[PDB]
RNA sequence: UCCUUGCUAC
RNA sequence: AGCAUAAGCAGGA
């Protein structure tokens, strides 16, 4: 007898039995070794994508320079994707999208666009993700990287006194006016830099390959881009974050499930009595080689057309950035003899020297990419790759959704980053060829590339937009990750409650059926209990921490107010997910027993939940023994100035620290202002007060000298 | 030197208090004499008052200070007595009148000030503005005046017949959007423009003079000519073939431990004895190791020796009660010590004439066929094995009268299904045997270790441990998410071997045991294999693939009463088929339904298999088979769907099919899926 | 006598040399960048290594004079609960956290986390004091909303509280003075009789004061009434397929 | 030129 | 040998 699983489909929809075909219970797979063929793929197939040879000598960078519009060399095979805009016709894509909503529309969303830029301040730059730091040329957080390019600032030339957006993008720009630049490498030497390499190591975006994608064959390489890019950027995505919240063909910020509800019943209320619909999924393909930021500057230079002349010249920066930006390639490759003993290492710098030790692939990848490349990098001049613009090509997608040709056949439809769902209403079949093929060229000629592998449609809504399968009447959800649920690992106390909040946040948002809760709670549990090694009392468990509680459980009066660390049952439930178990367990404990637990004299804590479990584990050892040691010794000084200004501000944490003089003189004006009123109300000694002014004194003239 | 100029007529220490004012504004250098003019016209205000007074006098002066602490000696003052600004600070602190006083100095009427300042805050705080010109209009209550502004007057008339001989008017002005025009980056964004503008204000000029035209649409047309691209359609040309399973060599058995073929020996189990090193040694004891004599010459496989003398010096290893295999050449050959190549960076090479000649050169994976044992290890792992419960799961939560019964419920009768079965044996395998090397590669690496491997069940009531075979770990130095270390495995089996379901092992022959309903063979399997960091903590945590299953089920039974609106759970999961399972001789409406239950218990398998075979095939695979459901939903419905590209899109599915079985066999199914979906629906072919 | 002990740590720090170029060279605001210094990239795997972590003998960092106090060496059997190996930090076992848990020390101090966590409390006394009924078993779905989810009094946008408390903890440098302040003014005033005299930390009391007064408004899909005393019975009452209401009260 | 060692409880 | 899949691990200081 066989067996098949999929045969559950046969009186079924898709909307019930397609969680069962995702393999999300496994291991996502990862990369190995070096990255360097892909970044050559993606650089030397975007050259491939250019359409054309005509190239334009530089000035200021010595390699030559391709341009990426206006200049089409047309190809018999325009089904193969282009990478060709024509800035006319999508300047005339935004005046017809402006005809259709208001008429100070691009005012006004720039209106509060620059409203929000005047109020911001440049800390929210530390809140992000992973950058790229030019100073030891590797991938580090944000607030270490900013912190060291405000330490090549203050010791280059003068200090830092901006406080703000716009001054710090200024002072980035009078680094670029700057002939010579001096930062520090490593045993904390300080070296020097020209200018022009300034401008090569400003503009450098490093590649990897992206580790853990679920649903791909073939591996890719994401890009990080530096410093000095991510403000400029920050200003793009609030501008375009303002025009996509503004918008009603558009699914990024999210509701995404009534938009569609409202589009599919507000155009089948406008049928004919011939007329019909046929909706069709698409995909876009090759979206992050199809997406040139020359039209970037001329669209951002159209809608800032009347905003002022800060706008005007601010929001016209990053596109100049990604026009001549470079591309680390990686870390080069690897060579062995015919015995397979000895495999010498090629960096990304030798590479051009020792061109004739590679493959047949990396020689085709490698001499199309030649009259480009630079010692370590190379430059690419009309990509836009990933970790860049999200939320403004969408806009172009707006834009090839909002085209009018004058029948009474037209389209709608949905919008995202590289997926749109298309609406169709049209007559006979041929008529629907023509307007389906009038959506590729309009597409076509705007430089969005339609996949014809991926792409279909019928006739009702059975379509599909961010992996949620629309049929007819029902909605399925996202099959979400499952080690969410345990990700926490850091305490006795904080692990199980932030698993019931986890799964609070998936019942409130996804489906997450009562089974499935009551079960994910029972193995997050399990878990809990596999990895701190406590069980329950009454089970015959033996380990060091289950011998002294079953030889002092005679002592515990109430036996179910224990808690789930020190061997209790579990009282919480679906009902339960949102009161912790330290609270919910409080009107059952044995006051003995309460009163031990929930002492602050303990020698663990001591130097969102109640801390009464909560320790903390010891660090590393190979942390100082490496040539990194004094980085952490800097840290340590940090921890020390920080508990300095801690000691000095009682209410430091919660408001925001702004200000642009010092931190120390703060200090001392501080001490001298509630010595005063301390004085004046409070201490009255003259040796108190002589001996902390004298303290205060001596400390200037230390800190001064 | 405006600076002199000033000190002729300003105050000494104003020029260190007014300048380390302007320091604290910014830039400047007439806000040196504002501030002077201003902070000594109130230094003029509080010259020779307060004869008798308080403590503190009657004129407090704030307003030219060190720009913190006007707004704390404020609060000092006004929560004192208790008062409370209006979002504005002010000049000189009065307290005998309990109100503030605030000083404007201006050039133009005194009129429209007060009437900018008086617009702002109204009648709340006090104002008083002064002209250099000898004009007045103020608030409307006074105080001790004709004394202090007959100095004021004649100071401002002192310092405007100065400006009347030195000529500043424009100079003595009182109170964003300019970026910083830089010189590189000017030439850097009119290099970066597109190809038919010349710079930046030209693009600029004609961005904001653009209108539209009708030239559009012939551009539009004329790229519709030059497309030819048709669609196509289903109900004409139903071109959807079966996928092309390969027709090569036939896939191997991959797993790293044994599934079907596994051979267990039972214990009761200890409390005190828990350690795996101490289950191991009462294992020695209790399955006896003394009639484990193998040959040297093995039934098949590739290399005999090596496996005889390591598993005889693992046997005596285990003998002497220390897990610790010492330095021989059997364990310098299978697990890998110094089979490394020498990284050289590039610092030295020594380059020879024609010596030493290197390159690089990649090959790929190979191509296997569609495996044949796969199904009876499907119909096997699904089947219930008398051991019971294998899965150490936790305990019920206490229920209200909410809708948590129904959970409870469900999850009660879906565990009564799956603890029983042999899936939970392996994931007990799974979780015991690989936490266990786990715990292993962490506390010891540079140290080779015996891991048993074996599992925990209830017999008859009775608490027993099995094992299944013996593991050895090959000194991991986990640096990385990577590093793929080396576990021997010996494996314990009962069955005859076969070369093409068992091509990777090396089967020996171990013995005989007794069987009661009768004295069969043992035969003894070894098998060299890798595992890594990432692996060991997906694989340590298998219990997580009950997580969707009773999702799906669920949603079957809500469903139904979102058809119904009555409470039917309990008999729904009883007078309900789900089809599975065509023959093999017919397939075409000749299928087998079974209870909704049960169902439950295949659903487990696949998501078991999803924790094992995961690869980028299954993965990709995964998708296009999305894809295909979505055509196939499009044909039970009969809503004429169509395509642009079929021949890349088969290009793509049969590119991401290689060599991984799961991917191979859910090809078939979903080719027979087309041949029952194609005995009704008509978009398919045989 | 507290400016005397910063003035002694002030000049302590000041004492050394390449310390004086951290402090009046950058600005009050780059103290946020001062305090993230994280090298570690992501800690990317933190169950993993808390597992690695918990699988030795002497995982914990914790205090020697504490410990030593109340303390025993070892076990009646074997279990170890202290080393000698490290400032005066001595490592330990989580078997020393259980038998601190039952054979150690207690302080009653049962008012002061009873009035710390009094919205968590509130959460359980109004948890306790419902009833509920049958399901319906009923299609159901709308739309996302901005709903305040905590049965507040007070119902402040989170500009007033942060601004509040500047006004309540710590006034010396709390603030530009605004228009917000009258009538909160006088609410200052009750909250200055509150909040004087108590063994609260200012982190931990600024910590409980924004629990009273913010009702947490959020983006989530909502039905039937829009009661913000039923928003921690949003996901309790109904999901996509069933629905569960016959409260009375 | 050299091979230091961490003590495992579903 | 093996793990693995377009390139790495199978010690290093």
């Amino acid at each position: 007898m066989e067996i098949n699983p999929y045969l559950l489909m046969l009186n079924n929809d898709i909307t019930s039995m397609i969680s069962l075909t995702y393999p999300y219970t496994g291991a996502p797979p990862m990369s190995h070794g070096t990255s360097t063929k892909y970044s050559m793929e993606t650089v030397s197939r975007t050259y491939s994508y250019s359409r054309t040879k005509k190239e334009v000598p530089s000035g200021i960078f010595p390699i030559e320079r391709r341009k990426f519009c206006n200049t089409i060399e047309d190809k018999e095979n325009l089904e193969k994707p282009n990478g060709n805009v024509d800035i006319n016709f999508m300047l005339s894509l935004a005046e017809m999208l402006e005809e259709k909503m208001g008429k100070g529309f691009f005012k006004f969303c720039a209106n509060e666009a620059e409203a929000e830029i005047l109020k911001m301040h440049f800390s929210k730059l530390t809140e992000g993700r992973q950058t790229y730091d030019w100073t030891s040329e590797r991938n580090m957080p944000a607030a270490t990287a900013l912190q060291l390019t405000v330490d090549a600032i203050q010791e280059t030339q003068g200090t830092f006194k901006g406080t703000t957006m716009v001054e710090y993008c200024n002072k980035i720009l009078e680094m670029m006016d700057w002939p010579e630049v001096k930062f520090k490498k490593v045993t904390l030497m300080i070296t020097k830099i020209g200018r022009e390499e300034f401008i090569k190591r400003i503009c450098t975006i490093n590649t990897m390959a992206k580790d853990g994608e679920r649903g791909k064959y073939k591996r890719r390489a994401i890009a990080t881009p530096g410093m000095g890019i991510r403000p400029f950027s920050k200003i793009v995505e609030t501008l375009a974050q303002k025009i996509c919240e503004r918008l009603a063909e558009s699914g990024l910020p999210v509701e995404k499930k009534a938009k569609l509800k409202t589009t599919v019943s507000s155009t089948n209320s406008k049928l004919q009595e011939g007329q019909f619909m046929v909706n069709i999924t698409g995909d876009n393909s090759k979206w992050n080689e199809c997406q040139q930021p020359e039209a970037y500057l001329a669209m951002l230079a159209y809608i800032t057309k009347d905003s002022s002349n800060l706008m005007k010249d601010l929001c016209s920066v990053a596109p100049t950035l990604f026009c001549n930006k470079y591309v680390k390639m990686g870390q080069g490759f690897r060579a062995k003899n015919k015995r397979k003993t000895k495999e010498i290492v090629i960096p990304a710098k030798k590479m051009k020297e020792r061109k004739e030790l590679m493959n047949a692939e990396w020689r085709d990848l490698f001499e199309t990419i030649e009259p480009y490349m630079d010692g370590e990098c190379c430059f690419l001049g009309g990509g836009m790759l990933m970790g860049m613009f999200n939320m403004l090509s969408t806009v172009f997608g707006v834009m090839t959704l909002n085209y009018r040709e004058e029948r009474n056949c037209y389209w709608t439809g949905l919008q995202s980053s590289d997926d749109f769902v298309l609406f169709c209403i049209s007559r006979t079949w041929p008529e629907m060829e023509m307007t389906i093929l009038k959506f590729i060229a309009v597409c076509k000629l705007m430089g969005i590339n339609m996949s014809l592998e991926k792409s279909y449609g019928c006739l009702p809504e059975l379509f599909e937009f961010t992996s949620m399968f629309f049929s007819g009447d029902f909605v399925s959800n996202i099959a979400l990750e499952l080690p969410a649920f345990t990700t926490a690992g850091m305490n006795e106390g904080t692990d199980f409650t932030a698993a019931m909040s986890v799964i609070r946040t998936n019942m409130i948002n996804n489906g997450l059926s009562p089974g499935t809760a009551l079960m994910a709670l029972r193995i997050c549990l399990q878990e809990f209990r596999a990895t701190y090694r406590v069980h329950p009392y009454d089970s015959g468990v033996k380990n060091h921490r289950m011998k002294i509680i079953r030889k002092f459980i005679e002592t515990i009066e109430n036996k179910d107010g224990l808690l789930i660390s020190d061997g209790g049952k579990l009282m919480n439930n679906i009902s339960s997910l949102h009161i912790p178990e330290e609270i919910l367990k409080e009107d059952l404990m044995d006051p003995s027993y309460r009163n031990r637990v929930f002492n602050p004299r303990n020698p663990f804590t001591q130097f969102a939940v109640v801390s009464t479990h909560s320790f903390r584990t010891r660090s590393n050892r190979t942390l100082l023994n490496t040539d990194m040691r004094a980085m952490a010794l800097e840290e340590k000084r940090y921890q020390v100035v920080c508990n300095m200004y801690r000691s000095v501000f009682e209410s430091a944490d919660v408001n925001t620290p702004i200000g642009s003089m010092s931190m120390g003189e703060a200090i001392e004006a501080k001490i001298l202002d509630r010595a005063r009123t301390q004085f004046e109300n409070g201490i009255i000694g003259g040796e108190e007060y002589s001996e902390i002014k004298r303290l205060i004194e001596d400390a200037k003239r230390q800190r001064l000298s | 030197v405006i600076r002199e100029i000033a000190k002729r007529f300003l105050e000494q220490a104003t020029i260190n208090i007014a300048e380390e004012v302007v320091r604290e504004y910014g830039d400047h250098e007439r806000t040196m004499i504002s501030v002077g003019v201003h902070f000594q016209a109130c230094c003029l205000i509080s010259d020779e008052y307060t004869l008798e007074d308080e403590t503190t006098p009657r004129y407090v002066l704030l307003e030219g200070l060190k720009r913190q602490e006007a707004i704390s000696k404020q609060n000092n003052i006004c929560s004192t007595l208790g008062l409370e600004p209006l979002r504005n600070l002010a000049d000189i602190f009065d307290r005998k009148t309990r109100r503030f006083l605030e000083v404007g100095i201006t050039k133009r009427e005194s009129d429209e000030y007060y009437q900018e300042k008086f617009n702002k805050i109204g009648n709340d705080m006090d104002i008083h503005v002064f002209t250099y010109e000898g004009k007045y209009f103020s608030n409307n209550p006074n105080g001790l005046e004709d004394i202090q502004k007959t100095r004021i007057f004649t100071f401002l008339s002192f310092v405007s017949d100065e400006l009347r001989k030195e000529n500043m008017f424009t100079e003595m002005y009182v109170t964003e959007l300019e970026m910083y025009k830089s010189k590189l980056f000017i030439a850097m964004r009119d290099e970066s423009v597109p190809l038919p503008y010349i710079n930046y204000e030209h693009l600029r000029t004609r961005c904001e003079t653009f209108k539209r035209n009708q030239a559009e649409c012939e551009a539009k047309v004329a790229d519709v000519a030059s497309r030819l691209k048709i669609k196509l359609e289903h109900l004409e040309e139903n071109k959807l073939r079966p996928l092309e399973i390969p027709k090569e060599k036939e896939a191997p058995y991959t797993h790293k431990f044994l599934m079907k073929d596994a051979w267990f020996f039972a214990k009761p189990h200890d409390s005190e004895r828990a350690q795996p090193q101490q289950i191991l040694y009462d294992f020695f004891e209790a399955a006896n190791m003394g009639f484990m004599t193998t040959s040297p010459k093995p039934i098949f496989g590739k290399q005999g020796l090596m496996y005889h003398s390591l598993w005889g010096q693992t046997k005596r290893a285990i003998k002497d009660k220390r897990n610790e295999l010492e330095p021989s050449e059997q364990r310098d050959f299978l697990c890998g010590i110094g089979r490394a190549s020498k990284k050289i960076q590039e610092d030295k090479w020594q380059e020879s004439r024609e010596e030493e000649f290197k390159q690089e050169e990649t090959k790929g994976a190979a191509k296997r066929g569609f495996p044949t044992w796969f199904n009876e290890e499907w119909l096997w792992a699904m089947r219930d094995s008398k051991i019971g419960d294998w899965i150490p799961m936790a305990e019920m939560p206490p229920c209200k009268n909410e809708m948590e019964d129904y959970a409870k419920k469900m999850c009660e009768e879906l565990e009564s299904k799956i603890q029983g079965t042999n899936c939970a044996r392996e994931m007990s395998k799974l979780i015991h045997t690989i936490g266990s090397l786990h715990t292993e590669c962490r506390n010891f690496p540079g140290k080779v270790k015996i891991v048993p491997i074996y599992c925990r069940g209830t017999l008859r009531g009775e608490s027993t441990d099995c094992l299944f075979g013996i593991a050895i770990k090959g000194k991991s130095h986990l640096n990385k998410d990577d590093g793929m270390y080396t576990v021997v495995t010996f494996e314990f089996s009962t069955e005859e071997p076969n070369p093409s379901k068992h091509e990777k092992y090396t089967v020996f022959e171990a013995g005989t045991v007794p069987v009661e309903a009768k004295e069969k063979k043992l035969f003894l399997y070894c098998r060299t294999t890798g595992m890594s960091k990432l692996k060991n903590d997906w694989f340590s945590k298998c219990r997580r693939c009950l997580i969707p299953t009773m999702e799906t089920v669920e949603q079957i039974v809500l469903k139904e009463c979102a058809l119904k609106e009555e409470n039917r759970v309990s008999e729904m999961l009883e007078n309900k088929r789900a089809w599975i399972a065509h023959e093999n001789g017919e397939n075409l409406t000749r299928l087998v339904s079974t209870k909704l239950k049960d169902l439950c218990r295949m659903l487990i398998v696949t998501q078991f298999y999803y924790c094992i075979y995961n690869d980028n095939q299954l993965e990709g695979f995964c998708n296009e088979q999305k894809k295909f459901l979505m055509f196939l939903q499009a044909d039970k419905d009969s809503k004429s769907a169509f395509t642009f590209n079929q021949k890349g899109l088969y290009e793509k599915i049969e590119e991401c099919i290689v060599s991984n079985p799961l991917c191979i066999f859910l090809a078939d199914r979903l080719n027979k899926l087309f041949l029952v979906a194609k005995s009704n629906g008509a978009k398919y072919f045989e | 006598s507290l400016l005397l002990t910063l003035a002694k740590e002030y000049a302590n720090l000041t004492k050394d040399k390449k310390s004086c170029k951290l402090l009046s060279q950058g600005t009050v605001s780059s103290y946020t960048t001062f305090k993230k210094w994280t090298t570690s990239r992501k800690e990317k795997n933190p169950s993993l290594r808390m597992r690695w972590a918990m699988g030795s003998k002497f995982p914990i960092m914790a205090n020697r004079e504490i410990l030593e106090e109340a303390g025993i060496p070892e076990q009646w059997e074997g279990i170890d609960l202290w080393s000698k190996k490290d400032l005066g930090m001595v490592l330990a076992s989580p078997a020393a956290i259980t038998y601190w848990n039952f054979c150690g020390p207690g302080v009653d101090n049962s008012s002061v986390i009873k009035d710390v966590y009094k919205a968590k409390f509130m959460k359980k006394e109004r948890w306790r004091e419902t009833l509920w009924g049958p399901m319906n078993f009923e299609l159901v779905g709308k739309q996302r909303r901005v709903v305040e989810t905590q049965p507040v009094e007070i119902k402040l946008n989170q500009k007033e509280i942060k601004e509040l408390t500047m006004w309540v903890l710590f006034e010396d440098e709390a603030n530009l003075a605004s228009k917000f302040i009258q009538e909160n003014f006088s609410l200052v005033l009750s909250l200055r009789e509150l909040y004087k005299g108590k063994a609260v930390n200012k982190d931990v009391a600024a910590f409980m004061i924004a629990h009273q007064f913010s009702p947490e408004k959020r983006f989530l899909p909502t039905f039937g009434p829009i009661r913000p005393e039923r928003m921690e019975l949003l996901h309790c009452l109904g999901g996509d397929f069933w629905k569960i209401e016959a409260v009375t009260a």
